[PDB]
């Protein structure tokens, strides 16, 4: 129940997250609204294969919120930026954008369930541990690829506001409207350090390879377990 | 444990090799997918240190927090050089100038999805009572990982692309082709 | 579908590879028998008189 109050509020702070950026109530209702169905139907698929609703499985759906949120936003940020590049209303704008990015959206996923599906293959005791995690993460971005060649197009064409105009806003508002402002120049900012670091790449390759070295060190100086003692809130006292 | 327990090393090998694969398959290029999967060691030193200054363990919660990591740090990157490679051959533009205007026309989308995760996986990390043991351990484990991943890859991803693209030549573009 | 990977190459040859490497993890780990299991299973009721 612990890690169920977790996972709601990483729903709420991924929602509020979403409204941050994307200012717009309706536009981010359509990755929030993404996320409890590909959950939901995770469970359904861990029924369909016998498995248990348990610390391994449970931490599969909040870690799989990341990769859903991904594919809501592609949706909706290119259905924005489609918008507020041309002016067609939201019912064909989407229609246009799902053209361009579905079979990306099919394509990553594969990529990605690929870093996950090997580790389905654990053997021995140990194995159950791993195969529960990485069933739970590959269905919910199966069933995320699903609901975004589904129910996400159908929000965008039905829940956006039109734009038109080259747009993305400077002033109507108070705080956020600021936020915006420092953001584009803070765009620049980054840019022009990126191209500092393209003249380069002599020494920032070296740097990269420290990383490596490092994180090979610090690698083998840890210590390995299998799974941590937690406080249950009881114990035994043996008596010899 | 003397029937036979270690099978990480292969499995993550065997995962590494599959994502190379099919990031082949992603952009049709055999030297391309390797700009993405340079990413994975940035991910990785966030991980270790994160558990490192938190003295946790290499244990379960330590291995699928970093998949997850990886996972989404590869996610991150490929959309950088997906644009790069797509503002090459149907805008046509030049190398590095298409992966600056590549680079970010996706930081903001990029900011939007590691940052919404770090502080959805906070609820973990600050994690007391029951079971918190395993929230806190594989919450520090992706948190740290995270934040590594994204700010170290956000200066690395656009080296990766172009240091890779030119090791593997092609010397009759860069410089402003359309078509 | 041809035409597809007519002009995706790689992406083809991937797939033949993904499906040779499942392959090949298989071999490792297979059973190896003359026969699979053909005979009819029999129990045997034992006493002593
Ligand atoms: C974002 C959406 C997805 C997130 C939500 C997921 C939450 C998952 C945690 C649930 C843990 C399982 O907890 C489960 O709860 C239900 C509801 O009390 C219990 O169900 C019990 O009460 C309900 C009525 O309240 C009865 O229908 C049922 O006969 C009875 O067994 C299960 O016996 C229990 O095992
Ligand atoms: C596609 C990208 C993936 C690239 C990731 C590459 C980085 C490597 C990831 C972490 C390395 C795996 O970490 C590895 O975990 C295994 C499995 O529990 C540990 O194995 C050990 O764990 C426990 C505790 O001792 C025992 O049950 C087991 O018998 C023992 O061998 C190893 O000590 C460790 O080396």
């Amino acid at each position: 129940h612990e890690v169920v109050k977790t996972l709601v509020e990483a729903i709420i702070l991924v929602f509020l997250v979403m409204y941050l950026f994307l200012q717009n109530f309706r536009a981010t209702l359509i990755p929030t609204i993404a996320v409890p169905v590909v959950l939901l139907g995770t469970f359904a698929v861990l029924a369909a294969f016998g498995f248990s609703i348990n610390t391994l499985t449970m931490f599969g759906m909040v870690l799989a919120i990341g990769l859903l949120v991904d594919d809501a936003i592609v949706v909706v940020e290119n259905v924005e930026r489609v918008m507020a590049e041309e002016g067609l209303p939201p019912k064909e704008a989407t229609r246009k954008s799902m053209g361009q990015i579905q079979g990306a959206l099919v394509g990553i996923a594969m990529v990605l369930s690929a870093v996950f599906v090997p580790m389905a293959f654990f053997g021995g005791s140990t194995g159950a541990i791993y195969r529960q995690f990485s069933i739970t993460i590959v269905s919910a971005m199966a069933l995320s690829v699903l609901v975004a060649l589904i129910l996400t197009p159908a929000l965008c064409a039905t829940m956006l506001k039109p734009i038109a105009k080259g747009d993305h806003g400077e002033g109507k508002k108070g705080f956020f409207g600021w936020f915006n402002r420092m953001f584009e120049k803070s765009t620049h900012h980054y840019t022009d350090s990126v191209g500092g670091i393209l003249r380069s790449t002599g020494r920032y390759l070296v740097l990269y390879l420290i990383i490596v070295v490092g994180m090979a060190y610090l690698f083998v100086r840890l210590p390995s377990s299998f799974l941590p003692d937690e406080d249950q809130g009881v114990f035994m006292t043996m008596v010899q | 444990e003397r029937l036979s327990g270690n099978q990480a090393p292969s499995l993550y090998a065997i995962s590494l090799i599959v994502v190379f694969l099919c990031l082949a398959a992603l952009y049709e290029s055999w030297s391309i997918p390797f700009s993405v999967m340079l990413v994975v060691p940035l991910g990785v030193i966030g991980a270790l240190l994160a558990a490192t200054f938190r003295g946790l363990t290499n244990d379960v919660y330590f291995q699928v927090g970093l998949l997850t990591t990886i996972g989404l740090s590869a996610k991150n990157a490929i959309l950088i050089v997906e644009f790069a490679k797509d503002l090459m051959d149907k805008e046509g533009k030049g190398l590095i100038e298409a992966t600056l205007d590549a680079v970010r026309m996706a930081l903001r989308p990029i900011l939007m999805t590691s940052l919404a995760f770090i502080l959805g996986v906070m609820p973990l990390v600050i994690s007391t009572g029951a079971g918190s043991g395993a929230q806190n351990a594989v919450g520090t484990g992706v948190m740290g990982g995270m934040v590594t991943a994204t700010v170290l890859a956000i200066f690395f991803v656009p080296v990766f692309f172009v240091v890779v693209r030119r090791r593997f030549s092609r010397k009759n573009e860069d410089i402003e082709h359309s078509h | 579908m041809p035409n597809f990977f007519i002009d995706r190459p790689i992406f083809a040859w991937v797939i033949a590879i993904i499906i040779m490497l499942a392959g090949g993890l298989a071999i490792l780990k297979l059973p190896v028998a003359q026969y699979p299991t053909i005979a009819p299973p029999a129990v045997t009721i034992s006493a002593s008189y």
